[PDB]
């Protein structure tokens, strides 16, 4: 059943959706009303729940109105806006993932400096900069998305940004291990060990598993469009959208939900509503 | 001997505390009780205040 | 008020031992760390025993290893001290002390200053 | 003599304790048992003030109940109006660590200070409108832990060297030493008349002082550990003390006694801050578990709490008039309680 | 007509909360640092290699430091070492060898570690005076710490060149005196830097700054759970 | 003539 398109059922890309849009809400607002979570760290992670709803609610929005038009000139109007809303949210949500880890990096290899250098201006200039630049990018992605630039700057961005990613991470790794190996020479003396190697398993495989075959597809696009093969590889893009859209459920809960004043925030705001 | 010099001190002054004349404890207590009910109405931390009085809110 | 009132104290000639004791009264005794602290005739106070408030943990001064062991009855509120196979070197005036406050174990309680909660102290001469 | 001066203090303090023997007919819990309680009380927070970074250390209220100062480790006090929790002004310290701040009740002046041992008396009206710094008290040894202001021209300090002092502000010279603690001095509490006044110290006791004379009138036992929070009652004939040992005592001033013991099973936490409410039925303490227990202070139950605070509370105070209650912690936020 | 005075107070309020903002970046970028020691430590040269309360400041790479020197305030220390509970380390100046020094600076240092105010305090320890208890232990130990008679030297001791395997062992028996208590009371949230320095000696400066580092870096290891 | 669907870049064309 290769060469047909799977079909996923709406329900879910809706319940995914609403899932998602529900707990980065959340995440928002325990940002927005605990004033000791004003840290650039922690407006990264506003910025990327940001991205993950635009994420959910476009292409939520999009099953909806599919599935309305379905049951029943503005097709092709609305189709290039939502498209680009979503192509934008994308982009959004890598380079959050980028800034937050990019951050990170900045604490543990500048931590004498790291407050003269991330002064909350230069955050706010920063994440602004960057929701330009992705909206400006998903909108002329789409408007010429008949054209193999678009997808080949799709492809490196990706590619670019996680091979970053990997990189500021295992570094970051390998000194948390040389303070393991010196902490532990000691007269007095899972793991250290294990729960770094869990945490980056963590970080580095939700990332990859949950957008690559995306982008694994558009390079099938552009190189074995009709192999009989890579047909059959990309009749499962209805399942690379969920994909995405569960990497927009999960996030939250290996940054926003590590924090301990997060947590509160969290479960304060739970039982209030 | 010269910390005789600190002890003498405190000697004078447990002499100057041995020498008072204590009120019964009842009768303070009783007079304690009786000024805190005199008092009750007028404090608004005891009574519930409405919100139109209240400044802070 | 609380009060500590050190005995057993009296001199002894050298290899020979004491039992000395420590009453305390005004706090709950179950709940404080108690030390055994010397005045030295020409130094000053130096740190000897420390005894938890179950009496699970002591410690000694490297010094007394060996020599001196402590204890304490709690449904009593007596802190004892063992001093077996004396010597000149532990001619001394010994006090018996508490810890500040309880259900903690961080003390300082062995300053130059006045403290609060130290006893008069016995002299041990030997 | 030293034994034989020691034996005579030995017989004094047994003929004190007989004589407060002698007037301990009944409790105080024997008498306000017919008295119907309070009930249940639930204050809830009505403002928040903002600003400080570091922990803050010291609250006072004005005399007009309007206004607060408040100062926290950076080196900074802030005047806030309580009503529209605007800051009036933000005063740059000589040096970061400051442990006591009092408001002066005509609203002129506020003192404040610490490890610096100095106690400086900052002009808030000025005709340049500029805050500035009008005295630099200093003859004190140890850390300055508590200041009080009697009037313009006299404050009431003491410190960590044992010994507490009234300054005379306008010349800057120390005109009374107050003598006798062994321990540092943690608060000091003023009459509502002014004449007396009490000082708690890492003792276990506190004493009664005459402001006028010099000299100590009554000294107070009955706490296991260090004293760190003391407070008069609004008579005037009792105060409150907190101690290490996580029990809070009523003491009668007439009657040199105890009169009633505050405690309960599940605290184990020392007592950083005691205050009284206008009428004195309710008693408020600040404890080390991040919140503050309203107690019946008549009967020594607990009539309810105040919880909002993620680290240790560093001070609590009442307004003049009752209206309201201020608390501040170590997360560098005051918060107004209704 | 109150409208007037409502409007005043709007304008104080925006020139404070914009000051406010700029002390606060100050604030945050500048390093806390604690200065203690025993009556014989050499404190005075520490602060020259590098009222009750005395401030220094140093500037080391573009980085801002502030050290505060505890003036002459009452030995009873219990007070005020609670207000010191949020400086980036504590320094402790330990002299090595007339009174049990050591065991007072032991006993001190057992009392610190443990304060329930300082549990996420790390602490950076300098044993100074080498010369002397090289030249003590050469000329005693076993008189006040009896398990030194069984001590051997660490297998991953760097003695310098010339140094006297005794002393060498006195040395590193001191510093794991400090370590034990470190290690069997800490939980991972605050650890000690012992350093084995002398009198004089300049590079003492960059050892704190060293050390800082590596303290706030774990601190972030930790959070990103890492470490 | 023109449909829409899920996404972008779903069939090669
Ligand atoms: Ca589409």
């Amino acid at each position: 059943g290769c060469y047909e398109q799977l079909f996923v059922s709406p329900e879910v890309f809706v319940t995914l959706g609403v899932i998602s849009l529900l707990e980065n809400i959340l995440v928002i607002v325990a940002i927005a009303k605990n004033k000791n979570l004003h840290s650039p760290m922690y407006f990264f992670i506003c910025s990327l729940a940001v991205a993950d709803m635009l994420v959910s609610v476009s292409n939520g929005s999009e099953t909806i109105v599919i599935t309305l038009l379905n049951s029943t000139s503005f097709t092709v109007n609305i189709d290039n806006v939502i498209d680009s809303v979503i192509c934008s949210s994308l982009l959004a949500s890598i380079c959050s993932l980028l800034s937050i880890a990019v951050d990170r990096y900045f604490t543990i290899f500048y931590a004498l400096q790291y407050h003269n250098i991330m002064t909350v201006k230069r955050v706010g200039i920063i994440i602004s900069c960057i929701w330009a630049a992705c909206t400006v990018s998903g909108i002329l992605f789409i408007i010429y998305s008949d054209s193999s630039a678009v997808i080949i700057c799709l492809i490196t961005m990706f590619f670019t940004m996680l091979a970053l990613m990997a990189s500021l991470y295992v570094h970051m790794f390998l000194m948390a291990r040389l303070h393991i190996k010196r902490i532990a020479v000691l007269p007095g003396t899972q793991g250290a060990n294990m729960k770094g190697a869990i945490t980056l398993t963590i970080l580095i495989g939700v990332f990859v598993v949950c957008w690559a075959p995306f982008f694994l597809h558009l390079i099938f696009y552009i190189s074995c469009p009709q192999n009989p093969y890579c047909v059959c590889f990309m009749s499962h893009f209805n399942l690379y959208l969920i994909l995405i859209m569960c990497n927009s459920i999960i996030d939250p809960l290996i940054y926003a939900l590590r924090s301990q004043e997060l947590r509160k925030t969290f479960k304060e705001i739970i039982c209030c509503y | 001997t010269a910390s005789i010099a600190q002890a003498r001190k405190l000697v004078e002054q447990l002499k100057m505390e041995a020498n008072i004349d204590r009120i019964k404890v009842s009768k303070a207590a009783a007079d304690l009780m009786a000024y805190c009910e005199a008092h009750a109405k007028e404090d608004p931390l005891l009574t519930p205040v409405p919100a139109s009085e209240n400044p802070f809110r | 008020q609380v009060q500590l009132q050190e005995s057993g104290g009296g001199l002894v000639q050298p290899g020979g031992s004491l039992r000395l004791s420590c009453a305390a009264s005004g706090f709950t005794f179950s709940n404080y760390k108690m030390n055994w602290v010397r005045q030295a005739p020409g130094k000053g106070l130096e740190w000897v025993s420390d005894i938890s408030q179950s009496g699970a943990s002591i410690s000694y001064t490297g010094s007394v290893k060996g020599r001196f062991t402590i204890s304490r009855d709690n449904a009593k509120n007596t802190l004892y001290l063992q001093m077996n196979s004396l010597k000149p070197e532990d001619t001394a005036v010994y006090y018996c002390a508490r810890c500040p406050a309880p259900f903690t174990r961080d003390c300082f309680d062995v300053t130059s200053t006045t403290y609060a909660y130290r006893g008069q102290g016995t002299q041990v001469t030997v | 003599e030293l034994d034989q001066l020691r034996q005579e203090a030995e017989q004094l303090k047994n003929q004190i304790r007989d004589a407060r023997k002698a007037c301990a007919d009944a409790t105080l819990s024997q008498i306000t048992n017919n008295i119907d309680p309070v009930g249940r009380i639930q204050m809830r927070t009505r403002r928040t003030l903002r600003g400080h970074l570091a922990k803050i250390y010291a609250m006072h209220w004005g005399t007009d109940s309007r206004l607060l100062v408040s100062a926290s480790q950076d080196g900074k006090l802030i005047i806030w109006d309580s009503y529209t929790t605007n800051k009036v002004h933000a005063i740059p310290l000589r040096s970061s660590w400051v442990m006591t701040c009092a408001y002066a009740p005509s609203g002129n002046y506020v003192a404040c200070g610490g490890l610096d041992n100095i106690c400086s008396i900052y002009n808030l009206k000025t005709r340049e409108g500029n805050v500035r710094v009008s005295r630099e008290l200093a003859g004190h040894t140890g850390y300055l832990s508590c200041c009080r202001f009697l009037d313009d021209n006299q404050i009431v300090t003491s410190s960590g060297d044992t010994t507490c002092a009234l300054w005379d502000i306008e010349t800057g010279q120390q005109t009374t030493t107050f003598t006798g603690h062994t321990g540092d001095v943690m608060s000091l509490s003023l009459a509502p008349d002014t004449r007396l006044f009490v000082s708690g110290a890492c003792d276990a006791s506190a004493k009664l002082w005459d402001v006028r004379e010099g000299m100590c009138r009554q000294t107070f036992t009955g706490h296991e550990s260090d004293i760190n929070a003391i407070c008069f009652f609004p008579n005037g004939n009792a105060f409150a003390t907190g101690s290490d040992d996580a029990t809070c005592r009523l003491f009668d001033l007439r009657a040199d006694q105890e009169l009633m013991t505050y405690s309960h099973d599940n605290i184990i936490c020392g007592i950083t801050s005691v205050s009284f409410s206008k009428s004195g039925r309710l008693l408020l303490a600040g404890y080390d578990d991040f919140n503050c227990n309203v107690w019946d202070a008549l009967k020594a139950d607990r009539a309810g709490v105040l919880a909002g605070h993620d680290n240790r509370v560093s001070c609590l105070g009442v307004t003049d008039d009752g209206m309201a209650v201020a608390t501040g912690s170590w997360d560098s936020f005051l918060k107004i309680w209704n | 007509d109150q409208r007037n005075e409502e409007k005043a107070q709007r304008e104080a309020n925006k020139k404070i909360e914009k000051q406010l903002q700029k002390d606060k970046q100050v604030y945050r970028a500048t390093h806390r640092l604690l200065l203690l020691g025993a009556g014989e430590s050499g404190k005075n040269t520490i602060v020259k290699q590098m009222s009750g309360i005395f401030e220094t400041k140093f500037q080391v790479d573009k980085v801002n430091f502030h050290m505060f020197d505890v003036g002459a305030q009452r030995d009873e220390r219990r007070k005020w070492i609670q207000c010191f509970n949020d400086v980036t380390a504590i320094i402790f100046v330990v002299a090595s060898s007339q009174t049990n020094r050591l065991q007072a600076a032991l006993k001190l240092f057992d009392s610190i570690w443990n304060n329930k105010w300082l549990r996420d305090t790390s602490v950076i320890l300098f044993l100074n005076k080498q010369d002397l208890l090289a030249e003590k232990v050469l000329a005693k130990i076993e008189d006040y710490f009896p398990e030194f008679a069984r001590y051997t030297t660490p297998e991953d001791a760097t003695p310098e060149p010339g140094e006297d395997p005794r002393v060498t062992r006195a040395k590193y028996f001191i510093r794991d005196e400090f370590l034990r208590i470190s290690t069997a009371s800490g939980d991972g949230r605050h650890y000690c830097y012992p350093h084995f320095t002398c009198a004089v000696d300049t590079e003492n400066i960059r050892r704190v700054f060293n050390d800082c580092r590596d303290i706030i870096q774990r601190m972030h290891l930790r959070q990103y759970e890492l470490l | 003539s023109y449909s829409l669907e899920h996404x972008r870049w779903g069939k090669p064309v």
